[PDB]
């Protein structure tokens, strides 16, 4: 799927949400909010829209 | 006829359109419908061709 | 689906082992268990099948008293068979307590091949009805298994004892495991001894190796009933779609057998079936007539015949019964066995409910209460006095059958919306 | 990258020799050390790597009371290894204060190693659990380890013991090595006696050489659980990304084996799998069920028949756990070695997180609990004294671990985002 399509957007999306999330993560160290919530809310609402995505073509 | 009846198996073809369309063989089809009863007897909205295709494999 | 066998008793243990050298002769394989490459075939139906080319026959080994299961034992076909199950009086008392004292180790046994197993329809019992050692034994194992499963069938090829009476404890015997037939067995194949024996009679002139002959014959009988299940079929191919017809009330639900071949020491299957209502194809011997009649045939065959054929059988009349409702006689096909040949290419078989067994049983109702008015053959030993005290059981058996005779002459009638 | 292999206990050792015989025999080299000219490879990881044509095992040769180390000692092997890190009762405190005292030298010597190394990714431990003179050693050597390096990981290859019980400290034994095996370990792959014990009695007749015919089995079982690190792997060829999916919590991180052949005194990735999901190929032995699934598979293989394999154990459902989240069984695939002729080309092994071994668990919580209503059998002298006067740790190792029970309770239900 490296054929240009709109899931090879779709997974573009996909990593750059992981590395911003690996971004966050990584100085967080142990769980104690830093005021991390606000983008941490983000991103789980993001992954929860975008797993919506592949339920677009569930044939 | 000769080629088309070997290099593309066109009397297999009628072998299998009443055979398996038709329930000839009877008995792989019986063993789809028996597997095909909880699925099927939802609502069909709720259902996508991913179970079946991968209940079909599987049987056959 | 699957369907495991069990064979208990002398007789049921000898024809189990006929049939399973019946179909190693009727399948791809070699006495050793290993698959022969020699070859409609399913063995797995029967045969615990592995990839390990030696196809186990789900065959339980259990008798009380061995004596004819140790010469089974030592074969050359015994490298075929051996799935581990094998395990060491005359009248019913004995058999009972001598069954029921070991039932939950050889129910561990069943326990462990129902759990191997991952399907299952039916356990199909050899045995023989008043068979002494086997019997009691064999009706306590069939409460056993019929509690247990609540969700399954089961199925009994059995004969019943007919040499025109001697044995004084035998109506008991028999009496008894008949009850427990009716009431812990639903599906119950009836074949007599003495229509055998004059069969065998009328082909040869022997009287010593009869045995062998009946084993023979009843084999061929238990192949072709089962040979649209092990068959590929697609027209009741279950037991349970087989026998629906045939059971219109799960008190009525006993078949005799048809054969056409009988006596052999145009071919159209308007002839074999004009041939199989005759009674002297049937091996069980006031008019009485069919609740409802099924047929297989078995041949090389065409369809319009066939409509040729039942429509003929309509306009003979020759099977003139009157029950109540509007059932049929019902044709079905089943395949031709390859990989052997046999002789009459077109063979049928018939199973029906029909009520002239209730006259059979009424022998046994006299016989047992002509002893019952004399009480010297029940035997009464300690085996008879610990299985029941005040012998109330039998009276609970008699009531059961006589239950049984009322519900078989209102089935004959065309009131069975009746009840007692 | 590279991982430094550390030996202890009696059996510990034994494998540990075992498995390096093992990689010499897999590998091109000779008993002398000497590499071989007959030769996917890699000896990077596991030997300490010169030009110098002696590529020393990186094996930390440490044990209390050495018996058998001495036999080992003298060896035509011998030649191969002498990495100098050599060091000379059966009580879990006994052996933990002689530990304890040896424990910075030992360290200093554990520490030119690793100042010798560039890179670390773990210390595997070779290990008996509750092996006496290895244990209580070996979990305070386990602690300081852990303590020292916060940044690395700690896998074990320990053997539980089962002889269906006579050890009277066994229970205590155990009980505290598995406190330290949960709150200073995090990587745990759990085997027990009995089970091999029982595959051994069924390929041969023996008793007496077990302990040999054991040490072949688990030591292909450590070459098979590393062959993806040591063989050029591409999926988890890291240590942690192979257990990551297996230890959803940092408590629940325990690890059963599977392996396809077992008594040999199609061959399809589809046909074994579903061997594998047997538990007779368990050597770990209310329904208990899974939390994560991984396996392995080892041979010359396609893609498009895993599909329909993992595919068909899907409709299969012949593995039926529901934890509570939504894992997988997980197929990888690692190299089949080269160099060495090996039977069952097509090899597969299972590490999984299974609540089952909380029953074993569980065992050896009624155990030490009766023997600690009874107090006779903490065996209680001057070490067992100066190492807990209350024998506190014992009620805090009995909290640990019955915290962990109901870790493992609320694990297998639907619910464990419901925490105690």
């Amino acid at each position: 799927f490296i054929l240009l399509k709109p899931v090879f957007h779709c997974l573009n999306e996909i990593l750059d949400l992981c590395h911003s999330f690996c971004s966050l993560v990584s100085q967080n160290l142990g769980p104690l909010d830093e005021r991390g919530a606000a983008q941490l809310s983000i991103l789980v609402k993001g992954f929860s829209r975008q797993s919506s995505l592949l339920f677009k073509i569930l044939s | 006829l000769d080629v088309l009846n070997k290099k593309y198996s066109l009397l297999d073809h009628m072998q299998a359109m009443r055979r398996y369309l038709l329930l000839g063989q009877g008995d792989f089809i019986r063993h789809l419908m028996d597997l095909l009863k909880p699925e099927l007897v939802r609502p069909a909205t709720t259902l996508y061709q991913h179970n079946l295709t991968g209940i079909l494999e599987t049987a056959v | 689906r699957e369907i495991i066998t069990l064979q208990l008793g002398q007789c049921g243990n000898q024809i189990g082992f006929e049939f399973w050298k019946q179909l190693c002769a009727e399948h791809g394989i070699s006495p050793e268990g290993i698959v022969e490459e020699f070859a409609t075939d399913r063995k797995d139906v029967f045969f615990y099948q592995a990839d390990d080319e030696h196809y186990i026959p789900r065959a339980v080994l259990l008798d009380l008293e061995p004596r004819v299961i140790h010469s089974i034992l030592n074969s050359p076909y015994a490298k075929l068979y051996n799935p581990e199950n094998i395990y060491l009086g005359n009248n019913w008392a004995s058999g009972f307590s001598q069954g029921e004292k070991i039932h939950e180790d050889i129910f561990d046994i069943i326990d462990r091949e129902a759990d191997g197993s991952d399907s299952l329809e039916g356990f199909v019992l050899c045995h023989s009805i008043a068979g002494g050692t086997g019997s009691g034994l064999g009706s306590y194992l069939l409460e056993r298994l019929n509690d247990r499963y609540p969700k399954k069938l089961v199925q009994t090829y059995s004969v019943f004892p007919n040499q025109d009476e001697d044995v004084v404890v035998q109506p008991y015997n028999s009496l008894l495991t008949l009850k427990r037939l009716t009431q812990n067995a639903d599906c119950v194949v009836v074949l007599d001894n003495t229509a055998l024996n004059r069969i065998a009679t009328d082909r040869l002139h022997i009287q010593n190796p009869s045995f062998s002959q009946i084993n023979q014959l009843v084999s061929t009988i238990m192949s072709a009933s089962t040979t649209t299940l092990r068959y590929p079929g697609y027209m009741n191919n279950d037991l349970i779609g087989l026998i629906a017809s045939l059971i219109p009330t799960p008190r009525l639900h006993f078949l005799m057998t048809g054969y056409t071949p009988l006596t052999t020491d145009k071919t159209t299957v308007l002839d074999v079936m004009r041939r199989l209502l005759q009674p002297k194809n049937v091996m069980v011997s006031t008019n009485h007539c069919y609740i409802a009649i099924l047929n297989i045939i078995q041949g090389e065959v065409d369809p319009t015949q066939v409509h040729k054929s039942l429509q003929r059988i309509r306009e003979r009349k020759l099977a003139n019964f009157i029950p109540w409702g509007p059932a049929s006689i019902q044709v079905a096909l089943s395949r031709k066995s390859p990989y052997l040949p046999s002789a009459h290419r077109v063979s049928g078989l018939m199973m029906a409910n029909h009520t002239s067994i209730s006259s059979l049983f009424e022998r046994t109702c006299r016989q047992y209460d002509k002893l019952r008015k004399r009480e010297a053959f029940l035997e009464q030993f300690r085996k008879e006095d610990m299985f029941k005290d005040n012998f109330d059981e039998m009276d609970t058996s008699r009531e059961i059958v006589q239950q049984l005779i009322d519900e078989y002459h209102a089935a004959t009638r065309p009131d069975y919306i009746s009840w007692g």
